[PDB]
């Protein structure tokens, strides 16, 4: 009865942005309160809805996607934009109604010699469509000769790792991001 | 891929009114707002007002209130402008762009939203004058046109109204070495510009140059033989 | 391998001409093309990308064509900085080939040589060498004969010259000559004399020097 | 709306850093922290490159950089280079719920050289005398930076009547050009012994001289 | 801005070693395949060697398999040229460029390069001497000073004047081999000769391969 925020929030290990994770909240009491009363996220902006107004306002769906993503590239996360994870990886809707949540884990994320736990897609066709996500792993042909499923030359794999080191500058240090949904009345 | 494009130069009286458009695609037309700002020609960017195509509110400028009417069309995803009791210091550039979407943040205050994308512009251009052909005068080469083996040469196209004359040489024949300039604006209230094109000097005696002007708007088309004067 | 076949190898035009590149590909690679452009002492830069795309920042008088095996790349009213050597380059197949490629100079009016001779200086002579230069500064064409003269006996054999790349402003030339002899051979004698022939000279300029005058 | 208030041009050399200022009032710039820049390049659309005072969208170098202090906004450009060559503007909400852009600076990037402009004066043609006219063109052309100043004079008097002068345009070869014109009557025209197109570029001033007298 | 730096080029015997190395800053290396191509002196362009993002593909020419090995660390964003068993005609600069691959703009940015010189012949740094002007009193106008450069073996060198502060008018020629098999090379520069008792003109020798760095003031010739 008490909603599972925390199971979001703080996770062990955040799903890739190109594999992005959705947790479905419903049927429960949620105190929003405890994410807009903490002063330790970096990022906290919610378009057609006010964060103050959500403990009192009726939802019948409320959705919670969680990637992560690098530090330069949180901008990205809003309606209209564009770049490589607003394009390949996570696409939000012009008219999304929810909040978007980030905060710095370059503690968490990052390892010595580079996380290669995480990864992004590099390259897409066609844009990926509002909420989408892709999850093949097809050599992509960039020439006239057939890849036959193996790298190389114009014939490239469409991931790579974002290679997260404690060092790295805080563009490229890893953001954990939650994208909260509201589908209203 | 967002794209505003917005609709042709426009050439308007005083006193009468123009309404622009600019035609929205590649995303939810009622999730942004749309603002307008125009640019008198060498001069700063001039904010007009906005529509917010969800509820076809609106916000004006001042020194626009009761002059300026925004308007939207959702079923062809296009805003207009229209600016009724044209002036002369009307003229300008006029721009479209879209404000990318305000949020709430953590304690609740509205942050505002920026211009993303942008059409191309609409000039608009009020003046009294009517449409009117030019007359075409050859500007001749002589021995104070030339320098270290070159001679200039070239056409005054005088008196033309409204923008814009292009001018070629030889009917297309000649490229290199031209150079059309920018339109004055005479206190006639008409347009004069020159097109000028750099030869080999040894060639005034043997080469033929003919400016070929046409003006659209008055249906002219003029060719004039640019003769060499005999100056020493 | 595909085989790319550039021309011309090298090409001489005026400011505000148009100048055209071929390059043919030995088998169809569609628009696999890019266009470089290399001045002197730099890298390659990309000036036309998949054959006909100008690449960002490039100036719009470049421009590309074509598709399969014939591609185009042209200059519409050439400037004095575009003095490069340019290549195509196909990148269908590994290896990834280019043409060979093309030599680009500007012709500008004839400018005639300044001419300056230079005596070894005293610190080389104690080592038993002696250096004598010659400087043809900023001509045009490049074509310029530099006669090295000793008491009036034409030298031969014992001279070697390097001309400066193409100016990017005023599309002139620079040339260094050096007579090279032994400290012996060089207190033999007394007049040292450069002769410079060139176009833009009505007849032949000498400088000279004698040895050990100021 | 209050208009904000920011240098008519500042410059720099590639490399360093530039600082242009836009100061408003209580009511705006001051009021709010939704204070934007914009850059805009010759013949093309604003860009944002900064929004609310610091921020940059993506696509930014982080080069550009944004401040404030009380009533005034700071736009800094670091590490600075020729593409960085244009106009900036200001941007601000207003307490009456208005948005007003400052007058705009004029960026130049110093550094590269100073060419002095060629300047052809044609006389009137017969043709346009047989017309009752005479309008004499003074073309300017190749010259760097792209700034020059006009003065005609007949005879040795200044002329003020009759003039009109362009702006000065880019050409394709990144130099810039102008021209300028002397309207005159055949009788003000054949009245003077000569008359001249002075044009003023960085101190110096290359002149061309026509004469009724001529043919 | 976008680099890529290439490093690690000098002389070496035949059949000697050299590791390159191609650093980059300014964008996301782990994005980009990287190439090599090379230049001989005077000559045209050749592929050497490509390796993937993910630094598992790898490809050589016909020319350099077997003797050349290139290897990734995205961590340091560097990509590595071993050069084994090296030959004369091995002898060019180095080019390291970036290529995304999924599409255009295809090999878009490359670095400056890194000069490579296969051949058994020892360093040399040079003596730098001064091409100093005439006299001239009625200061007619132009003037010439310069340095001459002799007697260095590898290339290249470098010739500033006055610490780089002097540009305009400067030349500094093409290096030409002597019968030594040493190279010579002269830089001057055209100067006011009216500035000649007042304006102190120093060239900046720079001979990398032998750490030689020479300060040469050039004045006139004393009388
Ligand atoms: C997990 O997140 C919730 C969110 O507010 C917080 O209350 C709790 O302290 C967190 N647990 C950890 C990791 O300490």
């Amino acid at each position: 009865n008490l909603c599972p925020f925390g199971e979001v929030f703080n996770a062990t290990r955040f799903a890739s942005v190109y594999a992005w994770n959705r947790k479905r909240i419903s049927n429960c009491v949620a105190d929003y309160s405890v994410l807009y009363n903490s002063a330790s996220f970096s990022t906290f902006k919610c378009y057609g809805v006010s964060p103050t107004k959500l403990n009192d306002l009726c939802f019948t769906n409320v959705y919670a996607d969680s990637f992560v993503i690098r530090g330069d590239e949180v901008r990205q996360i809003a309606p209209g934009q564009t770049g490589k994870i607003a394009d390949y990886n996570y696409k939000l809707p012009d008219d999304f109604t929810g909040c978007v949540i980030a905060w710095n884990s370059n503690n968490l994320d990052s390892k010595v010699g580079g996380n290669y736990n995480y990864l992004y897609r590099l390259f897409r066709k066609s844009n990926l469509k509002p909420f989408e996500r892709d999850i093949s792993t097809e050599i992509y042909q960039a020439g006239s000769t057939p890849c036959n499923g193996v790298e190389g030359f114009n014939c490239y794999f469409p991931l790579q790792s974002y290679g997260f080191q404690p060092t790295n500058g805080v563009g490229y240090q890893p953001y954990r991001v939650v994208v909260l949904s509201f589908e209203l009345l | 891929q967002v794209q505003l494009v917005q609709s042709g130069a426009e050439v308007k009286k005083p006193g009468a009114s123009v309404k622009v458009s600019c035609k929205a695609s590649g995303y939810i037309f009622t999730s942004y707002s749309m603002h307008w700002v125009r640019q008198a020609p060498g001069q700063g960017l001039e904010w007009m007002g906005t529509i917010k195509p969800s509820d076809d509110s609106t916000n004006y400028a001042q020194k626009f209130q009761g002059r300026v009417s925004m308007t939207r069309d959702t079923s062809t995803s296009t805003v207009y402008m229209e600016l009724s009791s044209l002036r002369y210091e009307d003229t300008a550039v006029y721009y479209c762009a879209r404000e990318a979407r305000g949020y709430y943040d953590r304690s609740g205050y509205y942050h505002p939203g920026y211009f993303d994308y942008w059409g191309q512009g609409t000039l608009v251009t009020v003046s009294s004058a009517s449409t009117k052909g030019p007359s075409v005068f050859p500007l001749a080469p002589s021995s104070k046109s030339t320098s270290g083996g070159t001679a200039a040469l070239g056409c005054l196209v005088k008196d033309y109204f409204p923008e814009p004359v292009t001018v070629s040489w030889n009917s297309g024949a000649l490229t290199s070495g031209v150079h059309t300039f920018p339109a004055v604006l005479q206190s006639s209230g008409l347009y004069s510009l020159s097109s000028v094109v750099t030869v080999p000097s040894s060639s005034l005696g043997t080469q033929t140059y003919i400016c070929n002007v046409n003006h659209k708007p008055s249906n002219t088309k003029v060719d004039k033989k640019v003769e060499p004067k005999s100056c020493d | 391998d595909i085989q790319m076949t550039q021309s011309p190898s090298s090409l001489s035009a005026s400011v505000g001409d148009r100048v055209t590149i071929t390059c043919q590909a030995s088998q169809d690679i569609k628009n696999y093309l890019n266009w470089y452009q290399q001045k002197p002492g730099k890298a390659p830069k990309l000036l036309i990308y998949d054959a006909s795309n100008l690449e960002t920042g490039v100036p719009s008088r470049f421009s590309g064509s074509g598709s399969g095996t014939d591609f185009t790349f042209t200059i519409s009213s050439l400037q004095p900085e575009d003095i490069a050597t340019y290549y195509c380059q196909q990148f269908d197949n590994l290896p990834i080939t280019f043409g060979q490629g093309t030599r680009l100079e500007i012709k500008r009016t004839v400018a005639a040589p300044s001419v300056f001779i230079f005596p070894p200086s005293d610190e080389q002579l104690k080592s038993g060498t002696a250096s004598v230069v010659c400087l043809l500064n900023n001509f045009y064409p490049r074509e310029a004969k530099v006669q090295w003269k000793v008491d009036n006996a034409l030298q031969s054999g014992n001279s070697q010259e390097s001309v400066t790349e193409q100016d990017s402003k005023d599309s002139t030339y620079s040339l260094s000559s050096t007579l090279t002899l032994s400290k012996a051979d060089y207190e033999k004698h007394k007049v040292y004399a450069c002769e410079v022939t060139h176009q833009g000279l009505s007849s032949p300029v000498t400088k000279s020097f004698n040895r050990g005058e100021c | 709306q209050s208009v904000l208030t920011q240098p008519a041009s500042v410059s720099g050399s590639p490399g360093q850093s530039i600082t242009i200022s836009c100061t408003g009032t209580s009511s705006d710039v001051g009021g709010y922290n939704f204070v934007s820049w914009y850059q805009q390049h010759p013949g093309k659309a604003p860009k944002l490159m900064i929004y609310e005072v610091s921020d940059r969208p993506s696509g930014v170098s982080s080069r550009f950089s944004g401040s404030k202090s009380g009533n005034t906004a700071s736009l800094t450009i670091s590490g600075l280079q020729a593409e960085d060559e244009a106009d900036y503007y200001c941007f601000s909400y207003t307490t009456s719920t208005t948005w007003v852009f400052g007058g705009g600076t004029k960026l130049t990037v110093l550094g590269q050289p100073k060419a002095a402009p060629s300047v052809t004066l044609f006389p009137p043609s017969s043709e346009e005398l047989q017309a009752n006219k005479a309008t004499l063109v003074c073309l300017i052309s190749d010259f760097y930076p792209g700034a020059v100043t006009v003065a005609w004079k007949a005879d040795s008097s200044p002329v003020k009547a009759g003039v009109e002068t362009t702006t000065p345009s880019k050409q394709s070869n990144n130099k810039y050009a102008a021209s300028s014109y002397l309207s005159l009557t055949p009788e003000q025209w054949k009245s003077h012994r000569s008359y001249s197109c002075q044009v003023t570029h960085e101190g110096s001033t290359v002149e061309k001289t026509v004469a009724p007298t001529e043919c």
